[PDB]
This record gives structure tokens, C-alpha cells and sequence, in this order.
């Protein structure tokens, strides 16, 4: 699964 | 207010020689990259704003533009490796690391939040933002009498932080820096929070994803008792990981394996190897097989549990994948078992399976079934039963299946079966 985090 | 300006917008007002309206164009920008649908971040970086955040970073008169510019470079930072590395280019790590310390709590939880993406870029960054010492104002955050005290969410970010730092490997994260990050780890996974054990489980899969020597740096934490506790959670979210990290260490040496075993973890794999999530049982499935493969007296706790009717059962229903971890499993158990545990194996109804599973097309699963009759055949033949169980493979159209193979285009599959023929069927 993905690492990065996109803060909404 | 700030919603759903222009890039030339965000540009002229950044651009200007006005603190506020420098804070209005960053806020407007952090809007634009938090949006649900495709934020433009290849076009915030086109118009050179980066440099600009990350110098807002520094105004500590002026905590807002602080917050704002740390959220948009988060989200830039979110992307791809290419948009990651255009926020490392423009000097962010260091300023984050600053931001550490803020007053403020959600600067510094932003903060953690950015190094968090960046260090989750790859092992590259992650070894950078170790090397510019965030690990050390990372840890001070957590350095409190209890971790109940600090925001559900700041708790959270930390540890998923953490975890990133714990990630990746070609290279491991320097062994130093995991020595130092364990002990708060350690206190992490006992938490009462379903995320913060998530991604402690999920730090702790990824430092026992490697040689035995970082296993050992794990397990003389004395956290695989936790870790099979959370192995019997309700939350996937938590078995998931912990079961990940259970198989990572049975991978290790004989003893790292035996810790696991005191623990209790057999106890809970009835209903790993029935669970019905796939992915549940195929791990559990590769991890017995990890267990199979070390001493005598393991295979016979593996026996004593109850486990190879189990295994019987995978082998028998399941999805492919976890059927060759069974096979697997059952190739180890034959390959280092006693007589008394093959013939064991057998009368729990292996050979039926077994054979079955020699019509799939994966060569290797053959190739691995064929060594399991193999050992089989071996242990009966220090019986003297050899024919009793020929005959067995023989009732179950087992015996058509080997005889088939020997016309296999694979050298090994071909050379086995015409072996086992020519021994055991003429």
C-alpha cells in the first residue's frame, strides 16, 4: 500500500 | 475567500511585498492541493512556488504562513517521486525538522506529517531525513508519562512517520536508527489506539523483513508476546500486520521461530488458516510453512496444536496461492519429520489433496509435491509400507497423474515422476 499521505 | 484561485493568482499574490497577502495566495495554493480531484501540483511546481513555501516555513512571526506553506508542501510532497524530490530540492527537509519544535500543535504535527511523505519516498530520503536528525525531535514529541494524554490524530501521524522511517529496504534503514527508534516503537504497540497498532505491527513487519540479525534486534525487544496478542485482534488492520511480522521472524533462525512458538501464536491459527480473507490465510498458510521447515520438536508443536488437519483442509479448498504455500508447508513437515509425524501426515488424509493439486500448471507446485511423495515414500520404505501407500495414490487417480508427468516438457518433473514410477509402481 501507498507511503505517501495527500492531507484533504 | 481563498477558494479556487488561478495559479497566476496564487503567483502575483506570493510575489508581492505583503506578508498577509502572501499568507492569503499560500492559503489559496493549500486549498488547490487538498482538493478530492487531481490537484495541480505539476503546475504549483511549473510556477516555481516551492522555494517561496519553504522560506515561509521560517517566519516564525507569522505561524500561519507557516501552517499554510507546511500543508502545501505536504501535499506536494504526497505525490509522485519526481514532485517528492522538487520539495527536497527546494531545502524543506531542514525546515520541517525545525518546525519540529513549533508551539504549535498542528505546525508541528504538519511538519511530522511532510517528513512523513518524504521519508515514505524511498530508502534514499528516508536515510536523508535521518541524516539532517529528525529522528531525535520525532522521539522528544512521544517522550511523555502517557501517550493518552497527546491528540488521538498527532499520536497517529507520528507513528505512521515512524513507520516510514522503519520502511523500504536496498538499503535497511541504518541499524543505529532503528536502535533508537525500537524502545518508542515498542511503547507504541501496546497502545489502546487500532491505528497506532496498525502501524506499529506494520513498523515492526518492516525491520523483521531481513537478515537474522535484524529479526534479532526485534525480537530482543520482547515484543512477539504483543505481537500475537494483536495476531488474535478482531481489527484485519492489526492481524494484517502483526501476522506479517509473526511470518517475518519464523523466516529467521530455529530459535527466533521457537520465541514465536512459546508465545502461543499456534493457538491462533485454526482460525488464521479458516479466516476468510484470502490474503489471511495464504500468510498464514506461508508462515506455518516457515514453521514446518525448522526442528523435530517445532513439527511436533505444529502436531500437537491440532494444525495439520488444517493444513489438510487448505491443501484441499482454497485459493491457489495458498494451496502452494500449502504445499510448501507439507514439503518442509516431510522433508525434516519423523517417520512417526509423516505417517501422521498420512493419516490425516494428505495423499487425496496432494495428488488432486498435480493437475494445476504451475510446475513448481508439482515439482513441490513430487518431493513431499518423495519423503513420503522414503518413511514408508523404512516401514516396509511402501505398497500400501502405492496402492493409496493408486485409488485416488494419483498414480494416472505421476505416469502423465513423465511426459512433463520440465527435466525435473519428468526425472522425478519416471523415478517414483520406476521405484514404487511396477
Amino acid at each position: 500500500f501507498p507511503a505517501k499521505k495527500m492531507k484533504v | 475567500g481563498t477558494v479556487n484561485w488561478s495559479v497566476e493568482d496564487i503567483v502575483k499574490g506570493i510575489n508581492s511585498n505583503n506578508l498577509e497577502s502572501q499568507l492569503q495566495a499560500t492559503q489559496a495554493a493549500r486549498k488547490l492541493l487538498s482538493r478530492e480531484k487531481q490537484p495541480p501540483i505539476d503546475n504549483i511546481i511549473r510556477a516555481g512556488l516551492i522555494p517561496k513555501f519553504v522560506s515561509f516555513l521560517g517566519k516564525t512571526d507569522c505561524s500561519p504562513i507557516q501552517f499554510e506553506s507546511a500543508w502545501a508542501l505536504t501535499n506536494i510532497a504526497s505525490g509522485t517521486s519526481e514532485q517528492t524530490k522538487a520539495v527536497v530540492d527546494g531545502g524543506a527537509i531542514p525546515a520541517f525538522i525545525s518546525l519540529l519544535a513549533s508551539p504549535h500543535a498542528h505546525i508541528s504535527e504538519q511538519a511530522v506529517w511532510a517528513l512523513g511523505n518524504i521519508a515514505g519516498d524511498g530508502s534514499a530520503f528516508r536515510d536523508l531525513v535521518i541524516k539532517h536528525g529528525a529522528i531525535d525531535p520525532l522521539l522528544a514529541l512521544l517522550a511523555v508519562p502517557d501517550l493518552s494524554t497527546l491528540a488521538c490524530g498527532y499520536l497517529r501521524n507520528l507513528t505512521w512517520t515512524l513507520s516510514n522511517l522503519c520502511r523500504n529496504k536496498n538499503p535497511a534503514p541504518p541499524l543505529d536508527a532503528v536502535e533508537q527508534i525500537l524502545p518508542t516503537l515498542v511503547r507504541l504497540l501496546h497502545h489502546n489506539d487500532p491505528e497506532v497498532l496498525a502501524d506499529s505491527c506494520w513498523a515492526i513487519s518492516y525491520l523483521t523483513d531481513g537478515p537474522n540479525e535484524r529479526i534479532e534486534m526485534v525480537v530482543k525487544k520482547g515484543v512477539v508476546p504483543q505481537l500475537v496478542k494483536l495476531l488474535g485482534a478482531t481489527e484485519l488492520p492489526i492481524v494484517t500486520p502483526a501476522l506479517r511480522a509473526i511470518g517475518n521472524i519464523v523466516t529467521g533462525t530455529d530459535e527466533q521461530t521457537q520465541k514465536v512458538i512459546d508465545a502461543g501464536a499456534l493457538a491462533v491459527f485454526p482460525s488464521l488458516l479458516t479466516n476468510p480473507k484470502t490474503n489471511i490465510q495464504k500468510e498464514a498458510t506461508w508462515t506455518m510453512s516457515n514453521i514446518t521447515a525448522g526442528r523435530q520438536d517445532q513439527i511436533q508443536q505444529v502436531v500437537n496444536h491440532g494444525l495439520v488437519p488444517f493444513l489438510v483442509g487448505v491443501l484441499s479448498k482454497a485459493d491457489f496461492k495458498t494451496q502452494k504455500e500449502a504445499a510448501w508447508a507439507i514439503t518442509n513437515y516431510t522433508s525434516g519429520g519423523t517417520v512417526e509425524q509423516i505417517v501422521y501426515l498420512v493419516h490425516c488424509g494428505i495423499i487425496e489433496p496432494l495428488m488432486n493439486l498435480l493437475s494445476a500448471k504451475d510446475t513448481k507446485i508439482i515439482q513441490v509435491i513430487l518431493d513431499a511423495i518423495s519423503n513420503i515414500f522414503q518413511a514408508a520404505e523404512k516401514l516396509g509400507e511402501t505398497e500400501k501407500l502405492s496402492i493409496m495414490i493408486e485409488e485416488c487417480g494419483g498414480l494416472d497423474k505421476i505416469e502423465a508427468l513423465q511426459r512433463h516438457e520440465n527435466e525435473s518433473v519428468y526425472k522425478a515422476s519416471l523415478n517414483l514410477i520406476e521405484k514404487y509402481f511396477s
